[PDB]
């Protein structure tokens, strides 16, 4: 179980942990949080109370190293930061627990949410779509953009997800026009998972990152990069069977978590329409089909 | 985006660009079987592909058997369409690709630009126009071409004869667009008008009759007053 320290907490905040959250007073004695399950990444987040504009936050595997939060009165915001000096950290986490000034991270042991969430979800493939080379953890806000909506500014502070585009020639091979845009397969198996991602894992945890981003800070166009990734594969009509079992999978465990109230910005109506109830794949997730039907029914 | 009553002169500017109607190129009978079901027996049809400034129409024309051993032929003709236009565009030299295709219908438009990824700088447009160039196979001369096809075939035509010689292409298409509504609301009565006074030919070379301008005017009116009366007809007004 493994620690992340705070330096203090200067200003209001609201702080989650995965899908956990507490409010912090302004300069209450605050610490950090301990009991962090060790073989997961994990999110750290903040939205200031002043200022509920912005949330963001940090990505990080305390397996890569020791990491703590101060905040910046500069750049006015809570900072991830890396402790090399592995002695003192050890002593700094041991007396802030000693003192009790450190929430713990509040997992039910009956509780699978967060591993289902981030089953396929690796720090190295999230270091390579946030680039800051020089730092073990990444930041992500609210606001960042992608790769494909800068397309259609800053490219250092960008979301390099792999662009989705079916109207692409990437996804349309000469002389199979219609057969490629009707029937996705080619563009799904030969192109992204043969070619780009390697593998349905790598596939699966862009998808689970793309959609976290979209919902622990609101990212518009991790929102779409989540959705062109499902319709993908319900427009493909070759999967692997293993595949469309897993995907049934991840989208239960996304739609059971998503804040009932977000339901109106998060899900798009036609997506999820056409992958239920009219797409090759519209048979292929029951889970998904039983829990979007009991949950969100005015969406179809 | 769609072309409407708004930007309407943009047809006629020096911008080279094609309409393209797909109304007509899968095209069927409907009849009993003897066991008394219903089935379909395609007859040839054509994509209508128009340029509204100078005239020039690429007739392509779709015979039956590329409908042969094929599935859901009503959205295989779309993309059958998309195909041969773009098959068109990379036909002609690049000083006479178009750089807008304006659909007459929506359905067209995805696989209009799927076939034309490689052109990116061409502009597929809908319109918000109601045009009526399902009324091409009333033009006796169209239709018997296509009838008569034994394979695919593409034809090339002047819609406007030779009427650019003494009016604008507005005014050229204004009249087409009357005809061809006309011809479309009441086929028998409007070429009964057009055709009614045999010593106004068609020349071999041309679609419809070599009328004098004062005749255009009065064929003109005609029109508008058939295109009124089933007007009436229709509602009882
Ligand atoms: O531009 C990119 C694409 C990629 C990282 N940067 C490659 C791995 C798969 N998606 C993210």
């Amino acid at each position: 179980m493994n620690t992340v320290p705070f330096t203090s907490a200067p200003i209001e905040v609201t702080i989650g942990i995965d899908q956990y959250s507490f409010n912090v007073k302004e300069n209450q004695p605050f610490h950090g949080i301990k009991d962090i399950p060790i073989g997961h990444v994990h999110v750290i987040h903040f939205q200031h109370a002043d200022n509920s504009s912005m949330r963001y936050g940090y990505w990080f595997d305390c397996r890569m190293g020791n990491f703590y939060i101060q905040y910046d009165p500069k750049d006015g915001l809570y900072k991830m930061m890396e402790e090399r000096d592995g002695a003192k950290f050890e002593n700094i986490v041991h007396n802030f627990k000693e003192r009790q000034m450190m929430v713990s991270y509040p997992k039910i042991d009956e509780d699978d949410t967060w591993y289902n969430l981030t089953e396929f979800v690796q720090m190295d493939k999230i270091r390579k779509i946030v680039r800051k080379d020089e730092n073990q953890f990444s930041y992500v806000d609210s606001s960042m953009t992608t790769v494909q909506e800068n397309e259609l500014s800053d490219p250092a502070h960008s979301l390099n997800y792999t662009v989705i585009n079916f109207k692409s020639r990437e996804a349309i091979r000469p002389g199979h026009e219609m057969e490629d845009f009707l029937d996705k397969s080619y563009y799904l198996n030969t192109v992204m998972l043969q070619g780009i991602f390697k593998n349905s894992s790598n596939y699966f945890g862009e998808l689970q990152f793309a959609f976290l981003n979209a919902m622990f800070f609101g990212n518009y166009g991790s929102s779409l990069q989540w959705h062109a990734m499902i319709e993908l594969i319900c427009s493909s009509a070759t999967v692997p069977k293993h595949m469309l079992d897993k995907l049934d999978e991840i989208l239960y465990y996304q739609i059971k978590t998503l804040p009932e109230q977000y339901s109106d910005i998060l899900l798009n109506e036609r997506v999820w329409n056409i992958c239920l109830y009219s797409s090759f794949q519209k048979n292929s997730l029951h889970n998904t089909e039983k829990i979007m039907e009991n949950k969100y029914p005015e969406l179809l | 985006g769609a072309m409407n009553s708004s930007n309407y002169a943009e047809l006629f500017n020096n911008d080279i660009k094609l309409f393209v109607d797909d109304t007509n190129v899968y095209r069927v009978t409907v009849h009993k079987t003897f066991e008394g079901n219903v089935a379909t027996k395609a007859i040839n049809g054509c994509i209508f592909t128009l340029n509204p400034k100078t005239g020039h129409l690429f007739l392509k024309i779709i015979h039956t058997s590329v409908w042969a051993g094929q599935k859901r032929l009503s959205q295989l003709a779309k993309w059958k369409t998309a195909e041969e236009v773009s098959a068109l565009v990379r036909s002609l030299p690049k000083e006479e690709q178009p750089k807008q295709i304006i659909v007459t219908r929506k359905a067209m438009l995805d696989p209009l630009e799927v076939h034309m990824l490689d052109f990116p700088n061409i502009a597929i447009r809908p319109t918000e126009l109601r045009l009526p160039f399902s009324a091409a196979m009333s033009i006796d001369k169209l239709s018997d071409v296509v009838m008569k096809a034994t394979e695919p075939q593409m034809v090339l035509f002047n819609i406007y004869d030779d009427w650019l010689d003494r009016i604008s292409s507005y005014t050229a298409f204004s009249r087409l667009t009357l005809l061809l509504r006309a011809l479309k609301t009441n086929e028998e009565s409007a070429k009964m008008i057009l055709l009614s006074d045999p010593t106004i030919t068609i020349k071999s070379y041309h679609l419809w009759p070599s009328f004098t301008d004062e005749q255009w005017i009065t064929i003109e009116s005609q029109m508008r007053d058939l295109i009124l009366t089933e007007y009436g007809r229709k509602y009882n007004v």
